[PDB]
């Protein structure tokens, strides 16, 4: 189970593009397996980011850096200062067998994108932000944002996968816990700046503000409109018991520190402690004191199927006397 | 939906209320 | 209280300089307190590396403060007078309280500047040039006395640390008692210890003095238990065997499951005083170490400058080791 | 004097087949 990042030794475009469009075959390539993909998807992530490639060195956390990249494709097969001639041929063969699904054999909806000479440098940079971008909309949580990162200029249209090559990616991110690792560092260096928003981080960062603290919200919105109120009704005793778990939950957020936002994307069994089955009491208390008072509060779901509507009631009733 | 800054954290609320 | 990191609006040359004699001055001052050097030692080190600039955030519980942006210092020398900009909540009483502390040398510095030469301050710091052998040649000295004798000789002879920018003893060792103390700037220096040793700044000469440094910071007392690993079980000996390793061999199975569970938490225990650093003791496990010492006696020729008198060294499964790498 | 990383010191796991 040996994860191979391919790093490449020289800054000519036309070997990172080259290096690119034969990881993205590989993880959407039939007869991979997730490990090979695992490996291919941290290249091609790496290769703007000389942060990442700063992790992928014997670290993290495994991960061996086939690097080694002289290294040009004699035409789909590398040439290796590391490695042996039956994994070149192996790895030239994986990166022609796309699945039927893919029109024209490409994985990019216009057949004459690969076929692009990668010259200069603008070319690679804006073709490995836009596929880039396209995995980072699929990593969390796609309809509309990729209609509205197209208007904002974030994914160059001429770069547009097909949506099976974005639903590949989605399922080799969702099942690599080694890339999302990964994904993390990137996101925290996304905020706290990079370069006056490069352009590259700075999409990262917007991205992010997506993945941060997913599955947190009903844990949240208790906290805001149920324990931010104080009002008198939460001394029921029926609250006593999940005032002291809503108590060591938040001893947890704050106990994780830096991966506290990341549950959701990091896998941790600590994700679903916050999740509003835990306290459908306070939950639906903080949903009936939140309609009453926050007008983005509806239309809601409130179709859980552990939610009170009584205490939903009081809510609202605790809530609406402001009088 | 929420700011990365949790002064929400309000655990002087919940030892308040569990005199 | 407040940890205080001031960071510059500019590329400025004699900014930079400034604001870096402005924080050694902090840092050696008789009035100041240990958050004010902490801070205006992590400013220092701040300045060379983008890296450690990124890692100071104030977002997520902050015992830090970015103090946000200073434009410049007041413009006479002796008016260390900070000029920050809007949204930097400093108050004129603190800029004074700065000031203040950054005259308040010790009377141990000769001719009240911390470096030997009286005439290093007074320098015209126009070029980036002038700056950057400055401020990496007192960064320079601060990390050796980071550790845990004078390789200030060393590095002044071979690639620089300028002469001119050496800093009188008293205030090294003031460095280096607040080094010790700052829990909070040592965790900043292992990040700039993993940069330099994961490298896109094989040619940055800065990244290359600190990770040179950091080899020697990087697995400190940890000798005895690589030694160990390596002379005594680096090859399959036979006499491995013997039941008296029983119990160690797994000690020594543990100890490497922790090195590998730590990370790179492993790297640094030393500096960290991480407590885990003393698990990896020849204490725990005296009969391998001795034995290891005996293979490495015969088989390297390095290791006549090491065995030195250890209260726990066996001297008996000494000489099993030395016997069973005899003859190969 | 000190070690680099490539800690293959840590082919003694594999050492400890006597275990």
């Amino acid at each position: 189970p040996v994860i191979r990042v391919f790093i490449l030794t020289s800054n000519n475009p036309e070997l990172r593009s080259r290096l690119l469009l034969f990881c993205l075959r590989i993880v959407l390539s039939n007869g991979a397996r997730d490990s090979h993909r695992f490996g291919a998807l941290l290249t091609m992530f790496s290769l703007p980011s000389a942060t990442m490639l700063n992790h992928v060195k014997l670290a993290d956390q495994r991960v061996e850096i086939d690097g080694f990249e002289e290294g040009s494709f004699r035409l789909i097969p590398n040439a290796r200062s590391g490695m042996s001639r039956g994994e070149i041929n192996a790895y030239a063969a994986l990166a022609e067998d796309l699945p039927d699904t893919l029109n024209h054999a490409t994985p990019f909806v216009d057949s004459e994108v690969e076929g692009t000479a990668w010259d200069e440098i603008e070319t690679f940079l804006d073709m490995c932000y836009s596929v880039l971008m396209q995995a980072w909309i699929v990593t969390c949580k796609i309809e509309k944002r990729l209609q509205k990162y197209r208007q904002q200029g974030r994914i160059n249209p001429r770069y547009l996968l097909q949506p099976e090559a974005r639903r590949i990616i989605q399922n080799v991110i969702r099942k690599g816990m080694v890339v999302r690792h990964f994904l993390t560092f990137e996101l925290q260096l996304a905020r706290a700046q990079s370069l006056v928003s490069n352009r590259y981080y700075a999409m990262v960062g917007d991205v992010g503000k997506y993945i941060e603290n997913c599955g947190m919200g009903g844990f949240f919105l208790t906290l805001k409109y149920a324990l931010g109120t104080r009002w008198p009704t939460l001394a029921l005793a029926a609250f006593s018991g999940e005032l002291t778990k809503l108590k060591s939950l938040m001893a947890l957020y704050q106990t994780l520190g830096e991966q506290a936002r990341y549950l959701a994307l990091l896998e941790s069994p600590h994700l679903m402690d916050f999740a509003a089955a835990n306290y459908p009491l306070l939950y639906s208390y903080a949903m009936g004191i939140g309609y009453v008072l926050d007008v983005n509060m509806r239309n809601y779901a409130f179709s859980r199927s552990y939610m009170n509507k009584t205490y939903f009631q009081l809510g609202m009733e605790t809530a609406r006397k402001q009088m | 939906s929420f700011s990365p800054d949790e002064i929400n954290k309000l655990i002087e609320t919940g030892l308040n209320t569990v005199e």
